[PDB]
DNA sequence: ATCAATATCCACCTGCAGATTCTACCAAAAGTGTATTTGGAAACTGCTCCATCAAAAGGCATGTTCAGCTGAATTCAGCTGAACATGCCTTTTGATGGAGCAGTTTCCAAATACACTTTTGGTAGAATCTGCAGGTGGATATTGATG
DNA sequence: CATCAATATCCACCTGCAGATTCTACCAAAAGTGTATTTGGAAACTGCTCCATCAAAAGGCATGTTCAGCTGAATTCAGCTGAACATGCCTTTTGATGGAGCAGTTTCCAAATACACTTTTGGTAGAATCTGCAGGTGGATATTGAT
């Protein structure tokens, strides 16, 4: 009748997450609400990262999200930067920063 | 008297240009030859995918940019603006790979 | 064969020097470096080689397990992930 | 010999001024200097453009076709000795293109048709031991006395050859002229061949050709089709449109036999007839382009009369159909096809036929239904666009109140309260009898027949079209003989001139077969 | 032939998420791949942490509590709190659904 | 008892001795405070995970097992406690 | 009055505390600090002695590593005295900040 | 009382094979047990990951040999691979 | 009546490491030679670290191995230190290492 | 160059918490013989894509010169190093009510395991749409240089 | 310190292009529900180990003070080696093109479970003996600062 994601008000597929947990050999048993909770967490993370990327894109006068916009979104937020401190974004570049000593006069 | 910018203005200009841009800086063929010879150093007659070479290039430039940032901070710490071998040696030693 | 056009290109052995001066300069500039010493270039080349010895060794070791001798981008993604340098966009 | 030189320096100097493309051909090929000691092993004629200049200056060419043959031989040698990825190959291709562009006005200035080297497509041979199989192209094949051919599973060489075009020598001026370009046939003009220039010099005209489609025997269906097409063209009033003649050249009575599986399952029970008689008709459409008759459309149909046992009563089926995109204008070719098929549907419905069947099966790649050697630029329609074209055909037909309605074969079977395979029409060479035999065999290994028939009909419901019309010459006996004759005589339709030559060849063959 | 290659991705889901957030914003192929890799990596990390926690506590079943604990452990403070709140609301309303 | 303000309990000669283990000869005045602050940051990093492990396990006491697991998950693997 | 040169005692202490392995920070202040931090996070908690020992040893190890980095940075700057700038430099390069 | 497994006797036997006249402190044995446990955990986890990427649901000698090659560097890796190969060929030869 | 541990001739228990592999749910199937290989590798590493610790104690005139000897053995071996780069040895301390600049 | 005050390494003796050597258990392991299942050994193959060659140009290697980057020498305010008086904050021993940790029983909501009808997503081909990279014509500080 | 002026660069903009977007239809792969089975952790009770608290004699660094020698910081000046530029040149990228590998397909035999018996044995309760460095004592020996 209704999908688990639609029943739980989520966009990510709950049953797919359940299957991935099943075949990933994490544990012998997996609960019904665990995929729902995980899908909700992933949905929140995705929504936040995409809204930050959209803000970066509209700041850069661009209407399409590019990996540069993703780098601007991820790195400008120190919380996400702590989350992804050991991950490099392809075609993301680095933030424009100049050392005080290197600055003229 | 031909026009000649002093070192520091155009230097920061190109620093900003390369920091606001994301295109690859290492040429494809020399890095590909280096990675292929290093691969055959372990096992002869290996084959490479284009996406694999792209991933190697991205990882190498990201790591090198991080190392250069660390060396820049080390040099600024030592009342200097030029990175020298002692700076990079200290950065690599305290990072943990050495 | 014909053709009437060829070049020795004796750079195959020393491909470590194949990383051009402007390339290393651009990589240093992307890191915020304002001035570069003359001995930085060969040391950075050696560091790049060491990083290659770290990553491509794991990539090749992954490759032979799958009964294959062609390296896949997924394999090097795993090799970078296991070293704390996970790369995105090649999944 | 100064006139030929004065004609031939322009093209050769145009070739020379293409640098650095012409640079490698300025000097003789030296194996030791270029490091190619195998050049003489493969190339049997070592000579160059400097040798061509020396021969031209000394008058070694009696007539320009020798120079054309020499330059084309050099092009072929450069193409064969070097792979197409090489620089020399693309340079030779550029020189060949420049020569093709330049020689035509110069070659025509002397009174010749053109200066192109034209070779036919490779001729696929046929097997002899099996008498049913053929010799595959671009594969190893066996030959003996150049008359017997054998395949792998039935001298060891590979079938990769090109047949050059024939030449006809002028009776008056003695020039060697192509057969195809001016469309000269010995049967039509036994007195001899006279070039256009000689005819215009003496204010003479070519003898009237009575080996034409217009002089073919007239048929009521062909006359109806031709006058309907002429009326439609007059209504359109296209400046590029011409006159179209449609003639029915084949009409014979044949009988189709029930296949052994169906014969055992139903015929042996006294429920179905042993055979269904029918009349097969083949007609072609011819148009006058530049005063030349050209075949551009053809049809093969089977007509079952009232004397035929049911359920084939008053049914017509289109076995095969083919067309060539050389009709003028291009835009009205499709409309002319609409008019031809609507005319046929009106004729069959006036005769008394009530049902029409169309099989929307596009030709496979490398396969020709009627006209052999389809032009390379003619795109083969996909099944979806072919079905859309057939739907447009049906819409145009119903728009004229000629066809009452149209339905797919699955819908027609559903409306016809079909309960068994006996009620389906039985046609010669149709896919339905073959798939029914396959289903019978599958049941042999394993209402079951009816269920399999329903499943197959639903699977291929969009392929077969059923039309409800009423509601409330051994050379053309099949498409195999014409294709075999075209392959043997190199009657290709890949170009306008080749298509016209094939049209005259088939018209002459039909005229000669008419008289016995 | 049945030679149709198949590969799993969250492309349509993240696309619908974007239209839920930014209807007038698109995603490039490189950006789509980066997002898919990020989702896969975070999923693997959080699921492995949950499995590790369950194994350490002699738990053979994965429920929402250990996933919430893993989120608190590895996800950053504000992000972890917001994700925990949204997941709790989602599972609570799914229970009554 | 909610005891407060024992950061001065991180003895200054104790920091000097710890730096002596680190091979340092001379220590400035603010080094003691900086080491106290970084130690506090590390304590915030570790005790948070330890208390989370304790809470998930339905326990009201902190054991060395959870402490060593938190340290090892933090990239600071410790031995001697299984 | 006999007095040693400034530095000789520093070398003596460096050798003594590099030869030994016994824990240098006092047990009771560290345990009290751990108690205060736990109370600041979540009230009514208890700590095992082994947990306190593990925390103490890990803290000494981390601080010793930080001291190595700080000393190396100070020597790099042609200096023998360590200053906080070395500490934040080492922490920033380590990626902790 | 819940059973608490430890590798004490095996480490002691290895010592007697190597250093018959050497003692062991209680703290050192716990360090040995922790080292064995976490090394085994790392090898098993990375081997399971490797089987996961290659869509393999069985842990065989190849995956764990690859895991040893990846984690242990150089001479220890080669020696472990050699001893594992001889052990497995002896096991399959019996 | 021959146990697999004696058949392999290795000190480490093959059945015990097989059971540990089964309990961790690394995969739904575990090969027969996998516990043997794990036991061999763990025993080799243990033997190397124990002989290094015994040697370090011998240079220290100590016949009892202590965690300080463990730190001396691990940190004096380059590849072993690389393997345990992010691992702290309890009651181990640090190696005596002071720069030549610091010396007077 | 010699010398007196200190810390270092070391030989040697002794009480003791801890490392090592006996005796018996038993249940959690550890080992072994069928029935069963199945990831995988193995061969032929359609389909990707990986190695290789030619031209355009977007760049890369070289010589010149110089005021700033770096490096060497000198001096100083101070502060942290060394020494010492006073002592007090932590150690260890020993004991204790009890909050809290963990051993054992039961079983009911939750998860497992198919069967099945329901729905659902990744791909192949169609054709319209669109965000974005260059470049030509302004044009905007800006910094080196002139004054 | 105010401004003649060449130039990298941002926006005002635009027109062309590969890619992101929109649509219809196909079909194999998930997926929710139903039915039957299994189970494991929450409640319920309870034995017990070690967490927290108390108390006192005692000491060795904790705390504070005092004297001063080096030491980073500041300053100045000099050798110089990278930065910016102009020049000659040259290596690269993409397009196109042969076959080398990568999975899809089909057979099926060696190999890993489930579980029923059958058997070795690792902490560990319990107690008596060997063992090696913690701690203290004493005098040989480098160390060092300035006599």
């Amino acid at each position: 009748a209704k999908t688990r994601s639609s029943r739980a008000g989520l966009q990510f597929p709950v049953g797919r997450v359940h299957r991935l947990l099943r075949k990933g050999n994490y544990s012998e048993r997996v609960g019904a609400g665990a995929p729902v909770y995980l899908a909700a967490v992933l949905e929140y993370l995705t929504a936040e990262i995409l809204e930050l990327a959209g803000n970066a894109a509209r700041d850069n006068k661009k209407t399409r999200i590019i990996p540069r916009h993703l780098q601007l979104a991820i790195r400008n937020d120190e919380e996400l930067n702590k989350l992804l401190g050991r991950v490099t974004i392809a075609q993301g570049g680095v933030l424009p920063n100049i050392q005080a000593v290197l600055l003229p006069k | 008297k031909p026009h000649r910018y002093r070192p520091g203005t155009v230097a920061l200009r190109e620093i900003r240009r390369y920091q606001k841009s994301t295109e690859l800086l290492i040429r494809k063929l020399p890095f590909q030859r280096l990675v292929r010879e290093i691969a055959q150093d372990f096992k002869t007659d290996l084959r490479f995918q284009s996406s694999a070479v792209m991933a190697l290039q991205e990882a190498c430039e990201a790591y090198l940019v991080g190392l250069f940032e660390d060396t820049n901070l080390c040099a600024i710490h030592a009342k200097r603006v030029t990175i020298m071998p002692k700076d990079i040696q200290l950065a690599r030693r305290i990072r943990g790979e050495r | 064969g014909k053709g009437g056009a060829k070049r020795h290109r004796k750079v195959l052995r020393d491909n470590i020097q194949g990383i051009t001066k402007p390339a290393i300069r651009r990589l240093a500039r992307r890191g915020g470096v304002k001035r570069i010493s003359g001995l930085i270039y060969e040391e950075t080349r050696g560091v790049l080689k060491v990083f290659l010895e770290n990553v491509i060794r794991d990539a090749v070791t992954y490759t032979e397990h799958a009964k294959r001798k062609t390296v896949t981008a997924m394999d090097v993604v795993y090799a970078l992930k296991r070293q704390g340098r996970t790369l995105y966009g090649f999944g | 010999p100064e006139e030929l030189r004065q004609a031939l320096m322009p093209t050769l100097e145009a070739l020379y001024r293409q640098d650095p493309e012409s640079l490698p051909f300025r000097q003789p090929v030296d194996p030791q200097l270029l490091g190619i000691p195998d050049y003489f092993d493969i190339v049997k004629s070592p000579m160059d453009l400097s040798t061509i200049k020396r021969k031209l200056d000394t008058g070694q060419y009696q007539e320009p076709w020798q120079y054309v043959d020499d330059i084309w031989l050099m092009f072929n040698n450069a193409w064969l000795y070097n792979r197409k990825t090489s620089r020399v190959y693309k340079y030779c291709s550029k020189l060949s293109e420049v020569f093709e562009q330049e020689i035509d006005p110069v070659m025509q200035s002397l009174g010749y048709c053109c200066g192109r080297k034209l070779e036919f497509s490779p001729q696929t041979l046929c097997c002899y031991g099996k008498q049913l199989c053929t010799i595959p192209r671009d594969a190893t094949y066996y030959s003996y006395q150049n008359r017997y051919h054998f395949c792998e599973k039935c001298s060891k060489r590979k079938n990769d050859t090109l047949d050059p075009e024939l030449f006809v020598e002028c009776t008056e001026c003695g020039r060697k002229m192509h057969q195809i370009c001016v469309l000269h046939h010995e049967i039509i003009w036994p007195a001899g061949f006279v070039c256009d220039g000689c005819l215009k010099k003496s204010a003479r005209t070519r003898k009237e050709n009575k080996f034409s489609a217009k002089r073919l025997p007239s048929t009521r269906l062909g006359t109806f089709l031709e006058n309907r097409v002429n009326d439609f063209l007059r209504r359109q009033n296209h400046p590029e449109s011409g006159e179209v003649t449609v003639r029915v050249v084949h009409a014979s009575d044949k009988t189709v036999e029930v296949k052994p599986g169906m014969k055992a399952r139903f015929v042996d029970s006294g429920e179905m007839a042993e055979s269904f008689p029918y009349r097969t008709k083949a007609l072609f459409a011819f148009e006058e382009i530049d005063g030349v008759d050209l075949c551009f459309f053809g049809m093969h149909v089977q007509e079952y009369g009232s004397d035929c046992p049911p359920p084939n009563q008053r049914r017509v089926y289109i076995s095969y159909l083919d067309s060539v995109h050389f009709f003028r204008p291009k835009c009205l070719r499709t409309a002319v096809y609409h008019e031809i098929l609507i005319g046929y549907l009106e004729y069959v419905k006036k005769l008394g036929y009530t049902t029409g069947h169309i099989w929307a099966c596009p030709p496979s790649e490398g396969d020709d239904y009627i006209f052999h050697c389809h032009p390379p630029d003619q795109k083969i329609p996909k099944p979806k666009r072919l079905q859309e074209w057939y739907k447009k055909m049906l819409d145009k037909a119903v728009s004229e109140r000629i066809v009452h309605d149209y339905k797919d074969i699955f819908k027609q079977a559903t409306e016809d309260r079909l309960t068994s395979a006996k009620e389906l029409p039985y046609f010669e060479g149709d896919f339905w009898p073959n798939v029914l035999e396959e289903s019978i065999k599958e049941l042999e290994q394993e209402n079951d027949l009816s269920q399999k028939l329903y499943a197959t009909m639903e699977k291929h419901k969009e392929v077969f079209f059923v039309i409800r019309l009423i509601a409330g010459c051994d050379l053309m006996d099949g498409r195999d003989a014409f294709l075999t004759l075209a392959r043997d005589k190199h009657l290709e339709f890949s170009s306008l001139r080749r298509a016209q030559w094939s049209t005259m060849c088939m018209l002459v063959e039909l005229h000669t077969q008419s008289q016995d | 032939k049945r030679k149709r290659s198949r590969k799993e991705s969250y492309s349509i889901y993240v696309y619908k998420v974007l239209k839920q957030v930014h209807p007038d914003t698109g995603i490039s192929s490189k950006a789509m791949g980066i997002m898919n890799s990020f989702v896969n990596d975070i999923f693997e990390r959080i699921a492995g942490e949950a499995s590790r926690l369950a194994h350490y506590n002699k738990r053979s079943t994965i429920t929402s509590r250990e996933i919430q604990t893993a989120v608190r452990l590895l996800l950053p403070g504000e992000l972890a709190k917001h994700a925990v709140s949204e997941g709790t609301k989602a599972v609570t309303k799914y229970t009554s659904a």
